[PDB]
């Protein structure tokens, strides 16, 4: 979620293959069935869901691409989808992907103390990766639930 | 560029829209004669800013261009040459220029030879009387100006791009059923 | 390395190289080339340079900014004004 | 102030100042000035020829003022008296070696320009 | 009909196609184009059509040599009577 | 026989080609495959009709295309190993083929393939567009080349391919008959019933299970290349991954991502590579395999 | 319904589909805009049109929004102009310094408006928005930092073209209009993608770094490197030629031109013929004066017999240098005017509706199915490519038989083999009930199939079928029976009434006026003596016992007529280079030396002949129409009508190479290059 | 001196002669067999 573009990594490269597990098929298959037929072009969003838990929480290249050609759709659509939504971690992220708000909520709350303490305990910066693939501090927008700020999220799905 | 639809209907301007028909001269031209006719039978009988066929007048050599200044003893070319009468449109590359043009009729001259010295290399004509473009309001004045100078004249006559419906909710169209074959 | 190779064409942005920098001495009437040439990447830790080409504006060249957080990392960037050339310091 | 012969100027780095935006061509009201562009080797965006005809050149200034990164200045030398005519035909070279042997002086007039607006 | 081929190096018929004055020219190689075509299989025989032209036959021999019969406002018998001497007549110019 | 993994799962991605860059899922493969078989039929292809590859190993999507196709529509396929003018007029001449497939820019010794198939046969040099080739062998109907360029006498593999129409396809594709030879090596004739037996024989031995990527390094051509690649995905829905003429530093690098792949290894590939740069890459291939 | 509107007061009347942009333009008031294109579709990105209604207190965009009755515009308020400089200081907040070497200083629409409209001084002193450049090409230079995010190329891309590539990756401003992926945008009219873009972000590189708009005198021109024929603008300073560009032209050029004939002029600046030549026994060339060269030509010619006496027409030859030459050997007794007999092209030039597209190039847009034979619009034709993509996303079935090639849009390949021409002629293949049921098809055939050697009898298998399907229809007024030819040369010698079946077999003198396709050795006696009348010496300058340089399309002032039948009148826009002479001055010369003067002196009595022979050319710029398409194209009784079974195929390779001007070009050996590899494929692209 | 090279590159900027073949050549029939000058490598045709 930093670059608008594809990052020149050696562990992304076209080469990296991906292939859908049985479950995630069938999943795809419901998804589809819950669309309209003719416009399976709005299943792009659900299968980058299916493709970063089906991966370890980041989508490939190749990834995206199988998407787009399961969906008879444009791959730069798909480029354009994903880079335009930032849920979507186009490059391997840490085991916890720490989310701290800093809306004006939380920062009256206290947010910048709550930062301060992850950086403290988890002996990196925000927004930098620790040196071991452990931890990945960001900093994100409103989540929701302000009258309970300060607040965090991990991996999207824990607040 | 337009006047009101007959406007004008003096007897003047009929003879300037009105193009002469060509008589045969030269030992060519007789031998061609029945090519000469053919061409007189085919070509448009008058010129109009809502024609769409193109052709090309021979130079009038006659008493209608005794208002011509470019016959000297040092120069004698300019006089019966032959120029391209059409509209010159603003270049595809930008669509709203500071200075827009298709406005107006250019009259031009092909260039003549053109080489670069070897001292410096910079560019010289071998004439310079078609380094500068001609302009004229209105096709009837570009041709009356070609008939008093004695020039013969190609005329093309402009195109533009067809009225097509514009509607930004054309970017939103239902397919269809998906049942439908 | 050939010039006219495919690969010598897509890094050199589809332009014939010259390696030895001489032949602009004649194309070009001078060696500013290799004078430029001999300057080494300046490395700068923001993800953004800004150049002036001197030390006060209107002594160099227009004010521009350059994208250091090039899509591969430490890959140097030249300013268009002047041939310096700027990269981000990976840490 | 004075305008006496055009030179070409470099980069303290030794670049040449000169982009080929032609600015100062359009803007020489006595069409004194002939230039063409191609890209270089490296990818700079130099000329291929520069020259002035400094028997066509009126001494107004103008291609100095529409200059934008200063790179053709009307430097204080005006003892340039030439026995040949194709001697005033000056090119790339002779402009190059007219900044190089008088950028001194022309950097200090410069300076004092420059400061003079602030 | 037979002997176009070895008399005449060209036919051709250039004429009006909404034009009285050229109708029965018109009307002639509509009609007879196929017949002569199969009679005499590569002979040339081109066919040139352009609002208010003059209708003419051009019989093309030998060594350049050409010969345009004005064929206006004449009658499909007249027609075939002006080909038929073109046709003849090849052997008095070569 | 060839269609079961349409009907089970036909998304799937079938094949790789690292050394070409495009990966094909099972109906773009089968659509492929079909689009050959028809264009042979147009042709006039008949069953036990001879078609001769000689194709080296960067055509990889070109040969397993080709092998699939001749297996679709009954057509045997000679593989020909000839760097000279006169192994290939012997093997020509020798079999009897109806068609020859090969790779044009391919060197033999210091003359092209093309330029080895023109010398063979000068008739090629003269023959007039659109004409049927009148030659020596008096079989030799069909000459295709897997080139950019065009040759007098010879036609494009696209051009050879015809993809039939849903509704507008008068072709018809004679049934599969597993006994029919599909390729002839040396001078022993595989058939596709005995080539199924060679992929599970060969499964059972390297304890290849279904979700085992396999790769093919080198030529293949070979019969147990064909049967550990595309067959093997083509029966039991396996992912094959065709490396070409790649050696094994780039082999490896390809390998690097797969786990616990089964790899084929080529002994011309072997002595062409001087050593591992990485061995890392290797250190979860699984199984090995030669040919 | 017509509709009254005011502008700035003035009463003015449109209908009710007009939007308030298109009512300005009509009404004469301009309107400013970056991301509006006539052609392209509605987006109201940019917001640069705003204009003032009376009773909408926001800004209406001119550009996206429809007249209303009453509406009350005031384009010259002080509200409209506070809103044109707030958009374009935005507009220019963050935008690069870089128009001294911006490529389109002279030509910024930006610099215009800004000049025109926007305010004189900016406020916004802050770091700029930086952007890494990207590569798409030899053909396109990127400079994004400039770019606007107009989408503009995104949607010519996705619109005109085919090719899916370009889109806006990211969000805010941070968001870039790109290929997210790093690949080369190869498509046939990437050129028209530095038109689209109006703020220099993409431009033309071949010409990067070259010039300047306001030191180029501009010509209007008609392409000659595609039979299709394209309206096209060379720009020159001087003796140089560089950025040639289109021109609107609806009928024919639709404002779009491919990637060779925008790029391939940079043949004529290299590997010229500058001086008459004559080569030795061991083939030592030498220089010689005009009249040496013209009086041994005399002399062989008097020496040779009419008999073995033959000539080769070129691929660029002119009507005028045609007639010429052809009344030069019907003096001389010479009728044969082909000496190839690989490849002859089986078409009688009798009637031009046999030989010409009878449907013109908008009959695409009026046909329901359109059925190609060993036709590659993409390759030959990219523009009449892209209108048969606008036809067929409208409404248009496209049916193929021959080579699947990569189209940009949908096609049903029937086969590649004659066995299907066979079936529907016979009437038993359900294509035959299918054109039955369509109304008004149409069939494009190519010239390769033609000059097959069974171009006879696939010819008269095509009348039979057009006859029999009703695509020569009387009550639907309509004769979609087309022909898509490859050599203007071919054309203009068709119009003449050339026939291209006669072939010379054994010709002791060879004329090779300026061909340079598909001679080999063999065509050519090893002891004949050849005048080659050229332009450049790639080939045919090797088979020359003596060379004449002749003018090229630039240079001479001639008529073409292009695949359509349209006569188009080719202008002079540079002389031809050294001592070249025009080709037809160069025939009446050598006429008379030989002592058969021509009676033409001039152009206008070259033109008087061209009358004579066929008088439909001296109108220019205008399709003549034919009556006799039926008689024509009507299948006759007993013919041959036997097809050989081998595919048909395409005669094109190499799109960027397929003549001498650009096989001497470096543009097209660098485009070739840079994309047969990437393009090259022998499968085709099931995803379209 | 020199003017000759740099009159030859102001020509050439424009147009170029063509370098017909000098003395002794290889001929095929009625052509003069010449290596292609063309710096450009011809990928398609090499692989
Ligand atoms: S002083 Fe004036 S006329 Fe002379 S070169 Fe400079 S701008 Fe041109
Ligand atoms: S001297 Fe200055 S104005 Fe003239 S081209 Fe060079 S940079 Fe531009
Ligand atoms: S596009 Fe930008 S840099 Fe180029 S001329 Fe226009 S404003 Fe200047
Ligand atoms: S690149 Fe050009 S056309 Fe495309 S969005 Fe940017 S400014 Fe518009
Ligand atoms: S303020 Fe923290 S979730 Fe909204
Ligand atoms: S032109 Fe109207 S918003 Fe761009
Ligand atoms: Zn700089």
């Amino acid at each position: 979620s930093r670059l608008a573009a594809h990052r020149k990594n050696d562990d992304n490269s076209d080469s990296v293959p991906f292939e859908f597990t049985p479950e995630n098929y069938k999943e795809i298959e419901k998804i589809l069935a819950k669309y309209p037929l003719k416009q399976k072009r709005s299943a792009v969003m659900p299968l980058l869901y299916l493709v970063q838990e089906q991966n370890n929480n980041w989508v490939p290249l190749s990834a995206m691409k199988k998407i787009a050609k399961l969906l008879e759709m444009p791959e730069i659509d798909v480029y354009e989808v994903a880079t335009f939504y930032t849920m979507y971690n186009r490059e391997p992220v840490g085991k916890f992907h720490l989310q701290i708000c800093g809306t004006t909520p939380c920062q009256l709350c206290g947010s910048r103390e709550i930062t301060k303490a992850i950086e403290e305990y988890t002996q990196t910066k925000l927004g930098h990766t620790s040196a071991d693939g452990k931890w990945t501090l960001e900093e994100v927008e409103c989540l929701g639930a302000c009258s309970n700020a300060p607040m965090i999220q991990v991996n999207n799905k824990w607040v | 560029m337009l006047l009101p639809k007959n406007a004008i209907q003096s007897a003047r301007y009929f003879e300037i829209q009105k193009i002469p028909a060509k008589i045969a001269k030269t030992a060519n031209e007789k031998i061609l004669s029945v090519g000469v006719a053919q061409k007189n039978n085919i070509q448009p009988k008058t010129v109009t800013a809502q024609g769409q066929i193109g052709f090309v007048q021979h130079p009038q050599l006659d008493s209608s261009c005794q208002y011509t200044q470019f016959y000297t003893p040092q120069r004698r070319d300019i006089r019966g040459r032959v120029a391209r009468i059409y509209i010159q449109d603003t270049n595809h590359m930008h669509d709203t220029p500071q200075i827009p043009e298709g406005y107006k009729w250019t009259l031009e001259f092909e260039r003549q030879a053109q080489y670069k010295t070897p001292w410096m290399g910079w560019s010289f004509n071998g004439d310079t009387f078609s380094k500068r473009n001609h302009y004229f309001c209105t096709l009837e004045d570009a041709i009356s100006y070609c008939k008093q100078m004695g020039f013969g004249y190609e005329v093309s006559f402009p195109r533009s791009r067809y009225h097509t419906r514009k509607s930004y909710a054309d970017n939103m169209l239902w397919p269809g059923h998906d049942n439908a074959v | 390395l050939n010039p006219y190779s495919y690969e010598a064409l897509k890094e050199n942005h589809w332009l014939v190289s010259d390696s030895s920098k001489k032949n602009s001495e004649w194309t070009h009437k001078s060696n500013a080339e290799q004078l430029i040439a001999k300057v080494p990447i300046i490395y700068v830790d923001s993800n953004i340079v800004r150049c002036i080409g001197g030390t006060e504006i209107n002594a160099g060249h227009p004010q521009v900014y350059i994208q250091l957080d090039t899509r591969k990392h430490g890959t140097p960037q030249t300013c268009k004004y002047c041939g310096l050339r700027y990269a981000k310091k990976m840490d | 102030l004075f305008r006496g012969e055009h030179a070409l100027r470099r980069y303290p780095t030794g670049e040449e100042r000169c982009i080929a935006c032609k600015l100062c061509q359009s803007a020489c009201p006595a069409r004194a000035i002939t230039i063409e562009t191609e890209p270089r080797p490296d990818g700079s965006r130099r000329t291929v020829r520069y020259d002035i005809d400094m028997t066509k050149c009126i001494y107004c200034g103008f291609c100095q003022e529409a200059c934008p990164v200063d790179a053709i200045v009307e430097g204080p030398n005006y003892e340039q008296t030439a026995y040949l005519h194709e001697d005033l035909f000056y090119d790339k070279y002779k402009l190059l070696e007219n900044g190089d042997k008088w950028e001194p002086q022309i950097a200090r007039n410069i300076e004092y320009l420059i400061n003079q607006p602030l | 009909q037979k002997l176009i081929g070895t008399n005449l190096r060209e036919l051709r018929f250039v004429f009006c196609q909404n034009s009285q004055r050229s109708l029965g020219l018109r009307n002639y190689i509509a009609k007879n184009y196929w017949n002569l075509k199969n009679q005499n299989p590569n002979f040339p025989l081109i066919v040139r059509e352009c609002e208010e032209a003059d209708p003419y036959i051009i019989a093309r021999y030998q060594y350049g040599v050409e010969k345009k019969a004005f064929a206006a406002n004449n009658n499909e018998a007249e027609i075939e009577n002006i080909i038929k001497t073109l046709v003849e007549q090849s052997n008095k110019v070569n | 026989p060839l269609a079961a993994q349409l009907a089970i799962n036909g998304n799937r991605n079938a094949v790789r080609y690292e050394n070409q860059n495009r990966t094909w899922t099972f109906n773009e493969l089968d659509a492929h495959t079909n689009a050959f078989a028809y264009g042979l039929t147009e042709l006039g292809w008949k069953a036990g009709d001879k078609l001769l590859l000689w194709v080296e190993k960067n055509h990889t999507s070109e040969i397993t295309t080709a092998q699939v196709g001749a297996a679709k529509a009954g057509v045997t396929l000679v593989p020909i190993y000839a760097h000279s003018a006169e192994e290939l007029e012997k093997a020509l001449n020798d079999t009897k083929a109806k068609g020859l497939l090969l790779s044009p820019n391919s060197k033999a010794g210091n003359s092209k393939y093309i330029e080895v198939v023109n010398k063979v046969i000068p008739e090629l040099y003269n023959t007039g567009r659109g004409s049927t080739l009148k030659t020596k062998f008096a079989n030799l109907q069909h000459i295709i080349h897997t080139g950019f360029y065009t040759f007098p006498g010879t036609y494009k593999f696209r051009q050879i391919m015809v993809y039939a129409s849903k509704n507008f396809n008068t072709l018809t594709l004679p049934n599969v008959e597993l006994n029919a030879p599909l390729f002839i090596s040396g001078n022993q004739t595989y058939t596709l019933k005995d080539l199924i037996s060679k992929t599970e024989e060969n499964r059972k031995t390297s304890k290849l299970n279904d979700n085992t990527p396999v790769f093919v390094t080198g030529d293949s051509r070979s019969p147990l290349s064909f049967s550990l690649g595309i067959l093997n995905s083509l029966l039991h829905g396996n992912y094959s991954v065709y490396t070409g003429a790649q050696d094994l530093n780039e082999v490896g690098q390809t390998i690097r991502f797969y786990d616990n792949a089964l790899l084929l290894v080529d002994g011309d590939i072997v002595k062409a590579t001087q050593s591992l740069k990485h061995s890392e890459n290797f250190a979860k291939l699984g199984g090995v395999a030669a040919n | 319904k017509q509709i009254e509107i005011f502008i700035d007061g003035k009463p003015a009347k449109v209908d009710d589909s007009y939007t308030i942009f298109q009512a300005c333009y009509e009404n004469g008031v301009i309107v400013p805009r970056f991301c509006y294109h006539e052609r392209l579709s509605v987006a109201g990105n940019c917001r640069m049109c705003l204009v003032e209604v009376e009773n909408v207190p926001k800004p209406v965009a001119a550009c996206a929004s429809q007249v209303v009755p009453g509406m009350k515009i005031k384009t010259k308020s002080e509200k409209t102009r506070i809103h044109r400089g707030n958009v374009m200081e935005f507009l220019l907040a963050n935008h690069p310094l870089d128009c001294p070497i911006c490529d389109q200083g002279g030509e910024c629409d930006l610099q215009d408006i800004s000049s025109v409209y926007g305010y004189g001084i900016s406020r916004y002193n802050e770091y700029k928005r930086a952007v890494e450049d990207k590569n798409y090409g030899p053909l396109v230079a990127t400079s994004m930092n400039r770019c606007i995010h107009c989408t503009r190329c995104v949607r010519f891309a996705t619109q005109i073209a085919g090719v899916e590539d370009l889109g806006k990756t990211g969000r805010g401003k941070a968001a870039e209009i790109g290929t997210y992926v790093e690949k080369t945008f190869n498509t046939e009219l990437s050129g028209n993608v530095v038109d689209v873009c109006p703020v220099g972000a993409l431009t033309n590189a071949p010409y990067a770094f070259t010039s300047r708009p306001w030191e180029l005198k501009s010509f209007y021109t008609s392409d000659v490197f595609d039979t299709l024929g394209s309206a096209i603008q060379v720009d020159t300073r001087g003796p140089e030629i560089m950025r040639v560009l289109p021109r609107i032209h609806e009928e024919i050029n639709e404002e779009w031109i491919s990637d060779k004939t925008r790029h391939a002029f940079d043949g004529l600046k290299r590997q010229r013929i500058n001086s008459p030549m004559k080569r030795s026994k061991d083939g030592n060339y030498e220089d010689i004066f005009w009249e040496e060269a013209i009086q041994t030509i005399s002399k062989k010619c008097l020496n040779t017999p009419s008999d073995q006496i033959g000539a080769i027409i070129g691929e660029f030859a002119d009507i005028e240098s045609i007639t010429a030459l052809k009344d030069f050997l019907n003096r001389l007794d010479v009728d044969n005017f082909e000496v190839r007999q690989h490849g002859n092209l089986k078409v009688s030039p009798d009637f031009r509706a046999n030989y010409l597209m009878n449907s013109k190039i908008t009959g695409v847009e009026d046909a329901d199915v359109l059925l190609l034979v060993g036709c590659n619009p993409r390759y030959e034709a990219p523009v009449l490519n892209a209108r048969i993509l606008k036809s067929t996303r409208k409404n248009l079935k496209v049916f193929n038989i021959g080579t699947n090639q990569d189209l940009n849009y949908k096609n049903v390949h029937l086969g590649n083999s004659t066995k299907v021409l066979k079936e529907i002629a016979d009437g038993t293949h359900p294509f035959a009930e299918r054109l039955k049921k369509a109304k008004l098809p149409m069939i494009m055939v190519g010239a390769s199939a033609l000059e097959r050697e069974d171009g006879a009898e696939l010819y008269n298998t095509l009348k039979v079928i057009s006859n029999k399907t009703g695509v020569i229809s009387e009550e639907k007024s309509w004769n979609g029976f087309n022909i898509l030819h490859k050599e203007m040369g071919r054309i203009n010698a068709l119009e003449l009434g050339i026939n291209p079946t006669s072939v010379n077999k054994n010709a002791k003198l060879v004329f090779i006026l300026g061909a340079d396709n598909n001679l080999r050795p063999e065509d050519i006696p090893a002891d004949a003596f050849v005048v080659y009348f050229g332009t450049h010496g790639d080939e045919g300058a090797y088979y020359a016992d003596i060379i004449l340089p002749t003018a090229a399309y630039t240079e001479k002032n001639a008529t073409w007529v292009n695949t359509e039948g349209r006569v188009q009148q080719g202008r002079l826009v540079v002389m031809p280079p050294g001592d070249a002479r025009e080709d037809w001055q160069i025939i009446r010369a050598l006429s008379e030396e030989a002592g058969v003067p021509l009676p033409y002196d001039s152009l206008e009595e070259l033109r008087y002949r061209v009358a004579e022979l066929a008088p439909h050319l001296l109108k220019y710029d205008y399709i003549e129409p034919t009556i006799f398409g039926k008689v024509a194209l009507s299948a006759q009784q007993g013919v041959k009508t036997t097809l050989s079974p081998t595919p048909i195929t395409d005669y094109i390779d190499n799109f960027y190479m397929t003549d001498a001007i650009s096989r001497a070009s470096v543009t097209m050996a660098k485009c070739s290059t840079a994309f047969n590899h990437e393009k090259f494929s022998n499968f085709k692209n099931l995803a379209k | 001196l020199n003017r000759m090279r740099f009159i030859t590159a102001q020509r050439d900027r424009s147009r170029a002669p063509w370098q017909s073949p000098k003395g002794e050549g290889v001929f095929q029939g009625k052509k003069l067999i010449v290596a292609s000058n063309s710096p450009f490598i011809d990928d398609m045709s090499i692989r």
